[PDB]
């Protein structure tokens, strides 16, 4: 793709476009930590969290319990990426899009996506670590 | 390079109604010419002594952003020999002329421009070529030659506007079949100059999902324009014809 | 009951908390208004549900 | 027949102030037959016409290649102080600022371009 | 008005209907020699231009038309052929031009490389043997 | 020599001038070319001074 | 390890020569020439132990129909002095008719 | 006067041993029009000898 | 163990191997390298391959 | 086995002139160089 030297993404530029998964939306309402404010802190940047279709649709299909996660993923201040496939699979969805345009930052805490998004060049990776989050693979950070 | 008078010898290339023409040292593009004889834009042309009326005209990919994406590899163009094509941003008319000599007698191209000088450039070569109807108007404003422009197959769209995902979108709602295909010419540095070209693309693109389209392909013809993309989408369908 | 589906579509992006009251407009086709939990109020049109 | 005419209120100084800069920085091109070639090569990020030159028909003609080719132009109705801008103790009627890969002047052109294409 | 017809009722397509009637290659010598030089052209310019690795089992298409660049009206005294050079067939350019003692000498080093020590060599050792 | 060069790149500014001129007027005029040939003329007599 | 070792180490050994005074015989067959050898000749006797395998295994009432259309290797009483095991082969040149043959003088 | 006007392709066909052309500008005569194929051929022979004469 | 001039200085090192790593980066992707030459267009210069595609397939 | 006698054809054979047998060096010289080229590629892209 363009804007690419050597697995080195120069398309990411503040405003970082951050994609959530639902694992880590779960366990950043659970750390009690605020999600902009606190990827804001994390990158020392502006972003803009995107939150999709199959993320949305995994919440929703998550029992009433999860209640309190669904209202903070429908804070209105985020974009929504309508997504264009069937199962509503979020991390084929998720790296179906990073594959195609790759300039997100994955969000996530399980180590199966964890892995199957290293093996891709290029995404920072973004995750809860219990007192902040923490960006893994980010060179301007 | 390429100099006049060298022998070269012309292939059908995988899209129909493209030949390529390979001889030497320099393997060129080249379109099968509607009026032989004449150049247009001073190009150079290829005679060929079939065993006369049969020409080709070399096809400057710098200069044709559309040459440009198919030499960069596009899976495909849409415009079969046949095949109803409205352009918009057709200035001055020289990709206006080979898409014309692509799709052929039996099919159309209306060349939409909006700059009159242009317009005068557009309303000579109309008269030399058969097929190709000129319209003067801006293509904002797409109720001025709902009136001319009946049910297309192909939209190309070369305008470098900021509004450039709306002039589309209201032009495909408009004049476009089921499962319509369009190409877009993206130029990043008058869609946001202040962006980087990627999130550029992917902003048009899903500006482009919302009016309606899927997109197929996307390209970054690299070495023959800076921070340029080709995108080729379907409009209201997955595939292409029907 | 093979060809039994009956989903269509989800209107927009919904609210933030849960829809409590909704109305039709009786005199036109596509306008629909629904009310949130929160206070908040959106206006939808039947043919664009984006 | 020049109608993308820019406006008296500093649109046409910070122009003027932008040609002076890049004349400076050597990405630039003087004369109506070199933004006539810099335009033909691609090489053109932006052009600026004198509005007052005589007759017309000169920075008419750059306007049909710079249509076609899509590039930003603009009128400037004072020659003199274009070639005072310039530097070159002449007068000049056209001039096509370049673009390169690395400078803080693609950034005042990215800014001025968006200007004159709402001028458009 | 109305006359008597004529009743005419007594593969692979000849022309390519949706290419605008390509007629099919007449493999004429020339042609087959033009052909292996357009697969072969990553060996006319020796080194100084490489080209896309084109390499199918049959170098010759299915359909051809042997050509000639006509004239830009823009480049006419260094992009136009004067009339001693231009030759029929795109071999006879080829050895029209230049660096075909280049090609000559490239060969000549193959073949020292190849004759190495195939049989002469053993001729030459075996009369150094039996003398 | 070097006149023939000098004067027939003098004499291609001047005829794209003429040409840009009489194409992108409407009805052209003639005295634009009268002074055009008049300065064609003075650079004559220039090169005779040599 | 590999950083545990001088240059001096490292340096290669020189390769002797054949001496001058048998310089006539031919190179001198060193390992990596042996090795060429030994390939070269396991390599050939490992295929004619093969055909001596088929030659002995061979069934002596066989038929295909290649007999039919083809000139057997026969004996060294029937094929004479000009005698080689192999099939002789078709160099593709026939019997030409007299037609074609007039035709053919014509042009000349 | 049966091969008059074929000269290029005759004396081609005679150095590279290719068969020789059938006829001249006897095939624009009118007489040779009406037959086909290998009548033609032979109508352009006797015409050819009936011309000479 | 022995060394080079580029191990020997640290700068030239840095410009070496970003030359080299220029390099390769031609040979993968494309870079735009300036547009058409001042001559004009002369073709292709390098080969015109018919069934290659290389758009990202969305 | 190689034949001895020369046939017809081989005699009726046409000698050929300096432009084809130019012609004919010439390709000889660049399809030796091909396969020269070839080989040597193939063999580097094996190592690797
Ligand atoms: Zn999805």
């Amino acid at each position: 793709p363009s804007s690419m030297f050597f697995e080195h993404n120069e398309a990411l530029v503040p405003p970082y476009n951050v994609l959530v998964d639902t694992n880590f939306l779960s366990r950043t309402v659970g750390a009690k930590l605020p999600l902009l404010e606190s990827a804001m802190d994390c990158l020392y940047a502006s972003v803009n969290i995107i939150i999709t279709s199959c993320v949305m649709a995994e919440l929703e299909k998550l029992g009433p319990r999860y209640r309190v996660a669904l209202m903070i993923a429908r804070d209105e201040r985020w974009q929504r990426l309508t997504c264009d496939h069937k199962g509503t699979y979020a991390d084929d969805c998720i790296v179906d899009r990073v594959q195609k345009h790759r300039i997100y930052i994955v969000a996530t805490n399980d180590r199966d996506l964890k892995r199957r998004i290293r093996k891709i060049p290029g995404v920072p990776i973004m995750s809860v670590q219990k007192g902040k989050y923490a960006i893994e693979r980010l060179p301007g950070a | 390079g390429a100099k006049a008078g060298k022998k070269v010898i012309v292939e059908p290339h995988r899209h129909k109604g493209v030949f390529v023409a390979r001889g030497g040292k320099e393997d060129l593009l080249c379109t099968a010419n509607l009026v032989p004889g004449e150049s247009v834009y001073g190009e150079k042309r290829i005679s060929v002594e079939t065993p006369t009326k049969t020409e080709y005209r070399i096809w400057n990919p710098f200069r044709s952003k559309l040459a440009a994406g198919i030499l960069g590899g596009l899976e495909t163009i849409y415009m079969k020999p046949g095949s109803k094509v409205l352009y918009l941003g057709a200035a001055s008319g020289t990709s206006v002329s080979h898409v014309a000599d692509i799709v052929g007698p039996t099919g159309a191209v209306y060349a939409v421009e909006f700059s009159h000088r242009s317009g005068r450039d557009l309303i000579n070569m109309a008269t030399r070529r058969t097929n190709v109807i000129p319209i003067v108007e801006d293509a904002r404003k797409p109720m001025a030659y709902r009136m001319l422009v009946p049910m297309v197959d192909v939209i190309f769209a070369d305008v470098a506007q900021p509004d450039q995902a709306r002039i589309v979108g209201i032009n495909a709602r408009l004049f476009l079949k089921q499962g319509g295909g369009l190409l877009i010419s993206i130029k990043a540095s008058c869609i946001d100059s202040t962006a980087p070209p990627e999130q550029v693309f992917a902003s048009e693109v899903q500006k482009l999902r919302e009016d309606k389209f899927f997109p197929k392909e996307q390209l970054t013809l690299e070495p023959y324009e800076r921070d340029h993309a080709m995108v080729s989408c379907v409009y209201l369908q997955k595939e292409f014809e029907g | 009951r093979m060809f039994a589906k009956p989903f269509l579509g989800q209107l927009g992006n919904g609210h933030v908390q849960g829809v409590y009251s909704m109305c039709k407009d009786k005199n036109s086709l596509n306008c629909i208004a629904s009310g949130s939990g929160d206070g908040v109020v959106k206006v939808w049109d039947l043919t664009t549900r984006d | 027949a020049a109608w993308p005419k820019a406006e008296d209120p500093a649109l046409v100084q910070e122009l003027l102030d932008c040609v002076q800069q890049a004349s400076h920085y050597r990405q630039l091109k003087k004369g109506a037959n070199e933004t006539t070639k810099s335009v033909n090569r691609g090489t053109s990020e932006l052009v600026i016409l004198a509005a007052d030159t005589q007759p017309l028909s000169i920075v008419l003609h750059i306007p049909l290649i710079c249509e076609e080719k899509n590039v930003p132009y603009v009128y400037v109705p004072s020659k003199v102080a274009l070639g005072r801008a310039c530097g070159v103790s002449r007068a000049v009627i056209a001039v096509s600022l370049t673009s390169n890969e690395a400078s803080d002047l693609n950034s005042k052109i990215r800014a001025l371009r968006d200007k004159v294409e709402r001028l458009a | 008005e109305l006359s008597v017809r004529v009743p005419q009722l007594p593969g692979p397509p000849d022309t390519l209907s949706d290419w605008y009637n390509i007629p099919r290659t007449n493999l004429t010598p020339e042609l087959k020699r033009d052909l292996q030089l357009l697969r072969m052209r990553d060996v006319v310019a020796m080194g100084k231009q490489f080209f896309k690795k084109d390499n199918r089992k049959d170098f010759v298409p299915e359909y051809c038309q042997v050509g000639t660049i006509i004239a830009g009206a823009t480049d006419g005294v260094s992009g136009r052929l004067t009339r001693k050079e231009r030759k029929r067939t795109i071999v006879e350019e080829v050895l029209s031009s230049d660096s075909v003692s280049k090609y000559k000498r490239k060969y000549h080093e193959i073949q020292e490389h190849k004759k190495s020590g195939r049989k002469g060599y053993y001729k030459k050792l075996m009369a150094a043997r039996k003398r | 020599p070097k006149v023939k060069g000098r004067i027939s790149r003098y004499l291609a500014n001047k005829c794209s001038i003429a040409s840009r001129i009489d194409n992108f007027s409407e009805k052209p005029t003639r005295h634009f070319g009268e002074v055009l040939r008049q300065q064609l003329e003075q650079r004559l007599e220039w090169y005779a001074k040599g | 390890m590999s950083s545990l070792r001088h240059a001096i180490q490292r340096r290669a050994h020189k390769e002797r020569a054949q001496p001058l005074e048998r310089q006539r015989l031919g190179i001198l067959e060193k390992k990596k020439d042996y090795r060429l050898r030994a390939r070269d000749y396991k390599k050939k006797q490992a295929v004619l132990k093969s055909l001596r395998q088929k030659a002995a295994e061979r069934n002596e009432d066989e038929f295909y129909f290649g007999m039919m259309s083809r000139k057997g290797p026969g004996s060294a009483l029937t094929r004479g002095k000009g005698f080689t095991g192999t099939v002789d082969g078709d160099r593709g040149n026939k019997a030409l008719s007299v037609e074609t043959v007039r035709l053919l003088k014509t042009q000349d | 006067i049966q091969i008059l006007g074929a000269e290029k392709a005759l004396f081609r066909a005679l150095k590279t041993k290719h068969a020789t052309p059938k006829y001249g500008i006897i095939y624009h005569a009118s007489l040779v029009g009406q037959a086909s194929g290998p009548n033609k051929g032979k109508i352009a022979r006797q015409l050819a000898a009936k011309i000479a004469l | 163990p022995n060394r080079k001039k580029e191990q020997r200085n640290p700068r030239v090192k840095k410009r070496k191997k970003y030359e080299e790593k220029q390099k390769k980066l031609r040979s993968v992707k494309a870079v735009y390298k300036g547009g058409e030459g001042p001559g004009g267009y002369q073709g292709e210069l390098s080969g015109i391959k018919t069934n290659l595609v290389k758009s990202v397939k969305l | 086995k190689p034949q001895k006698k020369e046939t017809y054809m081989q005699k009726r054979a046409v000698v050929v002139g300096r432009e084809e047998r130019k012609l004919r060096d010439l390709m000889q010289k660049l399809t030796t160089i091909r396969k020269e080229k070839i080989a040597k590629r193939k063999a580097k892209k094996e190592a690797q």
